[PDB]
C-alpha cells in the first residue's frame, strides 16, 4: 500500500537499509511488483527526506529507489502518508530536476 | 466472473481520479485562483474539499452511463455528483494539485476526457454483463 | 546521462532487458548512481510505452526501473529524448496514480 | 579551487532551472494562459520560448549578487536577463511545463525561492573565494 514502511527481513542489507517504503500508486496494485524506497538510519536535502519516527531517526535514500517483488512487503510496521509531499518533491527532483 | 468484478472495481477506481481532473479543467480559471491563494498545500486540499464544482461538461460526459454508474461502492454519499454539483474527496483533490502544467495543453487535456469517457464506456458495459444469471 | 540509452553488459540478463534508458536529472549526475529503466523486446500501454528504435522494437518496464550503479553505464548507444514526455507520464501513472 | 569550480557549477545549474520557476511563478496568470492556448506540449515549449518574461519579484532577488553571477558560462547571450526581462531555454521551458499545481500554494512559492536565494549567496561566496592568487 502507497506510503506504507516495511520491515526489510534480508538480514545482510537489514542493517544498513532497516525499512524500505511503498511510493507506487494503490492503482496500480494488480502489478505482481512494487516501486520502493529504502531507509538508512542518519548513523542532500531535497533528494533525500529526513524521517523521523517512532522507529528511529532516517534518510530516505530515493535515488537508490528499486522495483521488488511484491511477496517481500510481508512486514508492514508504520505509515508515511504525512510525509507524501517530501517523498514526492524528491522523485520530482530525481526524475524532472525541480 | 469474479473477476468481471475485478475489472469493473478498477474502471470505477481509475475512472473515480479522471473524473476529478475532468472537472477541475472544467473550472481551471478557479481552481488555479484557489490554488494560488492556499498558503499550502494542505489548505489547498482543504478548500479544494470545502466547496462544491459546477459540472460543466462533465455533465454530458455522464450521460455514456447509467446514473452513478462510474461511482465506486466504497465513496460515501457526501462525496461525488450531488444536486448537480461535484463534492471532491482529499484523495482526488490531492490528484488535482498532483497536475503539472503541461497536463492543460489541447491535447493532453483532450486524451485525459478520451481515457475517462472511455471507462465510462467499459464501465457502462460491464454493469449490462452482469446480469447475468440471478 | 538523460534518456540516454545503454546497452545491458551483463551476459545473463542481457537477452530479456537487452538495454536500459537513464531517466536521472543530470542535475544529479554528481551521483554514483543512475536511475534506469530496462527495456524487453515486444517478443499496459500507459505504464509500458512502447519504443521503436533502430536497435528494434521494445517495451519500456517503468515498474522495473531501479538504480545501478554509474560503472555500469559504458556502452551508450542511442538517445531516447523524443520519448521524454512519455517516460515522465508513464513514471507519473506509477506513482501519482495520473 | 577545482573543488570550488565544481562546486560553482553545480550550483549555478541548480540556480538557472529555480530561476525560470521563479519567472514563471511571478507571472503565472499568463504563462498558465499561454499553456492552456497550446495544443500540444511541444508548442508550448515553443510559445514559452518565442517571447520574453517580465522579472517581477526576481529582480530584487538578483540584487543579492552582481551583475549575472548566477548565469551558467555556458549560457548562450540570447538567453537568461537581458534588460529587464528573461529569455528562457527550451530546458526551462520545459522544467515549468513539469511544475505541478501543488507548486503555486505560497509555501511552496516561499520555498523555492529560499532556495534559490540562498544558492545566489552561496554562488557569491564562491566567488569572492576568487578570490586566489592571479
Ligand atoms: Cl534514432
Ligand atoms: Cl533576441
Amino acid at each position: 500500500s502507497q506510503f506504507t514502511l516495511y520491515k526489510n527481513k534480508d538480514k545482510s542489507s537489514a542493517k544498513t537499509y532497516p525499512y524500505f517504503v511503498d511510493v507506487q500508486s494503490d492503482l496500480l496494485d494488480n502489478l505482481n511488483t512494487r516501486l520502493v524506497i529504502p531507509l538508512t538510519p542518519i548513523e542532500p536535502s531535497h533528494l533525500c527526506p529526513t524521517i523521523h519516527i517512532d522507529e528511529g531517526d532516517f534518510i530516505m535514500l530515493t535515488q537508490q529507489m528499486t522495483s521488488v517483488p511484491v511477496k517481500i512487503l510481508s512486514e508492514p510496521v508504520n505509515e508515511l502518508s504525512t510525509f507524501r509531499n517530501e517523498i514526492i518533491a524528491a522523485i520530482d527532483f530525481l526524475i524532472t530536476g525541480i | 466472473t469474479r473477476r468481471t468484478i475485478f475489472e469493473l472495481r478498477k474502471a470505477r477506481d481509475r475512472a473515480h481520479i479522471l473524473e476529478a481532473l475532468a472537472v477541475a479543467l472544467a473550472n481551471i480559471d478557479p481552481i488555479i485562483e484557489l490554488i494560488r491563494h492556499a498558503p499550502t498545500p494542505a489548505e489547498a486540499k482543504t478548500a479544494l474539499v470545502a466547496n462544491p464544482w459546477q459540472l460543466g461538461n462533465v455533465a454530458a460526459m455522464l450521460e455514456r452511463a447509467g446514473d452513478d454508474a462510474a461511482r465506486p461502492e466504497w465513496l460515501e454519499p457526501e462525496f461525488g455528483v450531488r444536486d448537480g454539483l461535484y463534492y471532491l474527496t482529499e484523495q482526488q483533490a490531492q490528484a488535482i494539485l498532483d497536475l503539472r502544467l503541461q497536463k492543460l495543453t489541447g491535447l493532453e487535456h483532450e486524451k485525459l476526457l478520451d481515457e475517462y469517457k472511455e471507462l465510462l464506456d467499459q464501465i457502462a458495459e460491464l454493469l449490462r454483463i452482469l446480469g447475468s444469471a440471478d
